[PDB]
């Protein structure tokens, strides 16, 4: 029986991921937003996730 | 002016040497520039994916539409 | 790339679709598509023990 | 006027503010199309070869080096 | 030139000895290649039997539909 | 970034599964758009036989002359 | 310097709006083309299995794998 | 695989078993195949007396010289 | 200092939130200005269209020859 | 005021002032990869005329007069 | 038209009348090509092996991929 | 107008006649301009190599940031 | 879309029906074009040996390098 | 606001309709102008060729440098 089923433990941390530096620098939903790189979050909490 | 070294010490270029290194192209501003920003930079960075973007260390404010991070 | 969602929140801190991983810089994970994935066709028969 | 002037500095903060089509996946998928049909026309040869027995020190290649190091 | 020998360092031929061994003929990239698929490569595999097989190990997106794994 | 499902949020790929289907890239004005344009979409209609058009829904003159219909 | 953005304007709006040839045809044209030597490769396995008297099963066929199912 | 089985199921052979009916090989698009064509086949169809012809069901745009029937 | 908060009390700005509505700049006498004229306002109103004029509420012979209601 | 119109003026010196990125260098590349592949084109014509055995005059160019004497 | 002589003034061809010498096939830039590449040579040469390569005598600037040599 | 002789004799263009001289473009103040740089002349100048640089014998504090040379 | 019958009013093609006429491809400017250019022609012709040249009659400032005849 | 149709009677557009005529954007005086100007015009003019130029019937003193004819 074919079936598409994803592969687990295949994925990888390509690098896409793009953070935004909120401009009002706080925890606030809105306002403007600084796209950086993945660079700014800790390598565990990368991993964790 | 080669990208290892400019014609203009205002200008540098990061070449990269890997599959892995992201591109940025630095511009220093002076000579004629405004005093306030007689040494900030502009920075064009260029992720290895292939996405370009910019980003600047001078105030918001005087940040255009394009370069606001 | 698709989905980065169902992760571990625990350390960002959720404002709306921002999780701050810091104080000033936040994430979203419907676009934080960092993480390459993979799936597969399978071809399966049900058996009995 | 000076809402002239400011008017045409928007502008050119619009227009190089272009987003980039990340060229670099265009041109990557080129140069392996390119290296593919290069290795495909080896298939004959080799076959050819193969088919008659001959070693591999005894199989003339007709290999054109290429820029791409094939 | 020669299977055994090629006039180019990234061109390598894996010719069969034996009724039971395959074919491969594989291209490493370098060169005038691009940074980001530099080092890879791209290998024709022969069957025993005849069939002629493409394969590589670029990226999902760079692999073209003729040598999609 | 794919086709399904993409990196920005004021654009969506309607991809035509069948035959009888047409491809449109929708792209909606925002962020830092002008204020009068905040909502505006305009398309680009693939039709099914290979014919590329375009349409929008903001006033006559901002239309340009590729878009006038 | 208002009117010379604007011809920057112009001139990108009208290469903008320039006509995308139909390259459908072009591709379902050389597919077909593909096929069409791939299906009748196959025409002399099939003659020479008809003239020798072998049946459907006796039939060797040396059929590779087609990516376009052809 | 051979006449009666083939290892593609978009190939499909029609071999006679008497002297009086006729030969089909006919192959169905797909996969890398335009989304146009996807489900078209195209077939080649030998007479009792040795004829080799070839039909298709694509568009006229699409057919061949060969097989422009 | 901001469009929605400014420096001086004697200063206000209308600035749309919509496409819908129009933009205005007022600002009040005071201070300096005569006694007779310390407590009217002039106002720059921008329209949706994005039409700039100007109104006051001084006196016929206290007024512009630009700001003729 | 005096300083307003002042403040125009040194923009319109500001932007006259933009440095020119050596348009020669692209063309001049595009304009030898043209000719690049007229002078590649007639490859075929005389790679089959040698191997034929046909002689210089016996052998006929589908040349086309190019503009850039290439 | 032939291999003997061109019409174009700018293209000429070397055709080998034996097995001990190559072929050259040069191109002269002019008419509407670069004031500053007007006079420089592009050819094309083939040992009598068969093997075709790439020269020029434009600057390493303008030089493509294929003719860094 | 064209490049060999202009309109106005205040305006003079050095056209370049081979790929090793530079170009010229200069231009005479006169008639509405002011008394004291009645004849002062700006010029553009070309390198070879394709570099476009501004000379002027105007006084210094008169010359733009542009043409401080 | 025919050659015989084409979509657009605007574009004509002259199809060679025998071995000695030639085969043209004819546009005429108008509806968004310039009006100075609003009635002109563009025309690629085509001789009946496989040589292509292309003609246009706007004026010679107008005329591109490739189109200059 | 149109060409055709100006918002004001104190300004006309000559829109040309072929590639012959001269476009002109012609502003009559009046309303806060002065008295001795009140029935003056002031006229902008453009060549089909693409050259504008400027001329005025107020009096030679009241004649700024710019349409000194």
């Amino acid at each position: 029986m074919n079936m598409y089923k994803w592969v687990p433990e295949s994925i990888r941390d390509s690098g896409e991921g793009q953070p935004s530096y909120s401009n009002n620098g706080d925890y606030a939903p809105s306002g403007p937003w600084v796209a950086a790189g993945i660079h700014t979050m800790p390598q565990s909490l990368r991993d964790s996730m | 002016s080669t990208a290892a070294v400019t014609g203009q010490t205002g200008l540098t270029i990061t070449y990269p040497a890997s599959a892995t290194e992201s591109a940025a192209i630095q511009g220093t501003f002076g000579n004629s520039a405004a005093i306030k920003i007689k040494n900030q930079t502009l920075t064009w960075t260029r992720t290895p994916e292939g996405a370009w973007s910019c980003a600047t260390t001078v105030e918001a404010k005087f940040k255009p539409a394009g370069c606001a991070s | 790339r698709i989905d980065s969602s169902l992760a571990s929140s625990a350390g960002f801190v959720v404002a709306g679709e921002r999780w701050y991983y810091t104080k000033r810089h936040f994430i979203i994970p419907r676009y934080f598509q960092n993480w390459r994935m993979r799936r597969r066709k399978y071809v399966t028969g049900w058996v009995m023990p | 006027t000076l809402i002239e002037l400011m008017i045409v500095v928007a502008i050119i903060g619009i227009l190089a503010a272009i987003a980039i089509p990340q060229y670099q996946n265009y041109i990557a998928k080129s140069q392996v199309s390119r290296v593919m049909s290069e290795t495909g026309s080896l298939k004959t040869v080799i076959e050819t070869c193969i088919l008659d027995g001959k070693t591999a020190a005894n199989c003339e290649l007709g290999w054109t080096n290429s820029n791409l190091l094939g």
